[PDB]
């Protein structure tokens, strides 16, 4: 068995509102807090992280670390050997969760505003805790096709299934690195499920909360899952005439099957 | 001593019959149970017992015809096809496979193999660009007929080529990518036959690169970008697997996972 390789890629890290994991004011002094800063297009190192094969997410030799500072749960840059090893080790998940195994806490950004300092919180798969290690800092725009090859459409806070139309901006969806699904028409809004129980009809609500019912995960089985409650998107009664998409236990039927046709 | 057969017919086929077909195909190419980044990995060629090296797809159509394409569990590709009492194979790219394909349709006397291989490069030379070959229940229906009557001078090579590519895309590349399967579903859905668009072709073309990028990721992070294209031709980069989890469904074994 000839093992694979750990390429230790150098990527940015996009999160909430699609801002980047940034080392504040480019200061690299042990303890300088890591924040969320609009993504850079140049090559500044304070926004470039190397995923070395030791589970550290170094940016200029300095480790993404959890500060043992006073209130705590703060995330800051810190000498990789100086720091408590455990506070520099992380795991980037496919679920789009960056978690510090040692604590079991996950990288989070309690605000969508720029400058918001990173903190590590308990995993509740909220948007605010979802990240993506990509040098591609734009939202993946696409249409989301479901049943009968129909498209997910948004009008105001409502989202139903309509027949796909080339123009139609209502059928354009921006898939943010944070795990949110936002209507191109208004990237301030989110594909939201204001409840974690079956039959809950999905709406288009403000992303401000960056709640768990706003983060989504496109699974390998064609379903769009909500990590938190475990339900999947579902065109109720496999009837797009009901103009209602809901969350429902995963069964796998085509009414729960989606495809980001880009 | 008989490989497994997944069945499918274009006769009053539905998005459900098709969906079940493709899942059944994947089901038989993945028994191995080796997933990575939520994406299943095809059995490793190297050291794979001939006994479990192939699976058969029996294809029937409105004209009550049936051909059986042979697929390599190793890469979900069609290696050969058997049309009734005839059986032809593509020209293998190595002594290794060349030996294997000779385990396929053995009781068939008129079994032989062409001088050309089954890769698109060749098949497109013989029959034309994928970007010009219509896909949908319609083509597959006819592709099946052609394949059936090739042994009886019913089918021209350029046509045999095309007949193959549509089956390969509609089957192998659909099994590989849920995006392609998805794309087929829509066609079947509306009885609207059409040619593969940039996004589809580029995907088929990147299957090998993707299988690799992904398996050699650090944590879903790519060492280097894989370029793809939107239906409108425009290309984009992908440095992360997350975006692909819902696109690709099968990957060719490229290396052993680190223990
Ligand atoms: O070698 C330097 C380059 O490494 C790449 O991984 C990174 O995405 C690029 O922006 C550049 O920093
Ligand atoms: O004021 C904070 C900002 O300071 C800039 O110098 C730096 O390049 C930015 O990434 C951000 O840290
Ligand atoms: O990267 C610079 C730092 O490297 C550490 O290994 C050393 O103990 C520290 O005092 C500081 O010099
Ligand atoms: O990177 C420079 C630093 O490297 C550390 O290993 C050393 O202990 C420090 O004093 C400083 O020289
Ligand atoms: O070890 C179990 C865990 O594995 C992670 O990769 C996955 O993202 C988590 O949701 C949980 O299933
Ligand atoms: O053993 C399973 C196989 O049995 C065959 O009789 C059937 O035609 C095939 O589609 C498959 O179901």
């Amino acid at each position: 068995a000839d093992v694979c390789m750990d390429p230790e890629p150098i990527v940015r890290i996009v999160g909430r509102n699609g801002l980047c994991v940034d080392v504040t004011g480019e200061e690299f002094f042990d303890g300088n807090p890591i924040q969320l800063w609009p993504c850079k297009s140049n090559t500044d190192w304070n926004q470039l992280w190397t995923l070395r094969k030791d589970s550290t997410i170094r940016s200029n030799g300095k480790c993404l670390t959890i500060s043992k500072s006073s209130p705590r749960q703060q995330v800051v840059i810190y000498n990789c050997s100086t720091a408590t090893v455990g506070a520099t080790r992380w795991q980037i998940w496919d679920n789009r969760t960056i978690i510090n195994p040692r604590s079991g806490l996950v990288l989070a950004a309690t605000s969508g505003n720029s400058g918001t300092k990173l903190t590590v919180q308990t995993n509740i798969y909220a948007v605010s805790q979802g990240w993506l290690p990509t040098n591609n800092t734009q939202p993946f725009v696409t249409t989301i096709v479901g049943l009968y090859g129909m498209c997910l459409q948004a009008n105001s806070g409502k989202v139903w299934l309509e027949d796909c139309t080339s123009e139609k901006a209502e059928q354009q969806w921006a898939l943010y690195a944070d795990g949110s699904i936002r209507p191109q028409q208004n990237r301030d809004n989110c594909l939201t499920t204001d409840a974690n129980i079956k039959g809950t009809v999905v709406k288009i609500l403000s992303c401000g909360p960056a709640s768990s019912g706003q983060r989504w995960m496109f699974k390998n089985d064609g379903t769009i899952l909500n990590l938190y409650n475990g339900l999947v998107l579902d065109v109720r009664r496999s009837d797009p005439s009901l103009k209602q998409i809901i969350v429902h236990p995963f069964h796998g039927n085509l009414n729960q099957i989606w495809l980001p046709l880009f | 001593k008989q490989y497994p057969i997944i069945n499918f017919t274009t006769a009053d086929a539905t998005v459900e019959s098709y969906t079940n077909f493709i899942r059944a195909v994947r089901s038989h190419l993945t028994t191995g149970a080796d997933v990575r980044h939520e994406i299943p990995v095809l059995p490793n060629r190297v050291g794979l017992p001939i006994s479990q090296r192939f699976i058969l797809v029996e294809l029937s159509n409105h004209a009550e015809l049936s051909v059986t394409l042979a697929l390599d569990v190793t890469n979900a590709y069609v290696v050969g096809c058997r049309a009734g009492n005839s059986a032809y194979f593509f020209h293998p790219d190595n002594q290794e496979d060349a030996e294997a394909i000779t385990h396929l349709f053995t009781d068939v006397q008129n079994s032989f193999t062409f001088a050309f291989g089954g890769n698109y490069d060749r098949l497109e030379q013989l029959g034309g660009l994928r970007e010009n070959i219509e896909l949908g229940t319609g083509p597959l229906e006819d592709a099946i007929s052609a394949l059936y009557y090739y042994s009886t001078c019913g089918t021209q090579i350029p046509t045999l080529a095309r007949s193959f590519m549509v089956c390969i895309q509609m089957i192998s590349e659909a099994a590989r990518f849920q995006y392609i399967e998805g794309e087929m579903r829509t066609r079947i859905r509306y009885n609207r036959r059409s040619a593969p668009d940039p996004s589809v072709i580029t995907l088929e073309n990147s299957w090998g690169r993707l299988s690799t990028a992904i398996q050699e990721s650090n944590q879903g992070a790519f060492a280097s970008p894989i370029q793809l294209q939107r239906r409108n031709g425009s290309k984009f980069n992908v440095y992360d697997v997350s975006i692909l989890i819902p696109i690709i469904a099968l990957m060719v074994y490229r290396c052993a996972p680190p223990p």
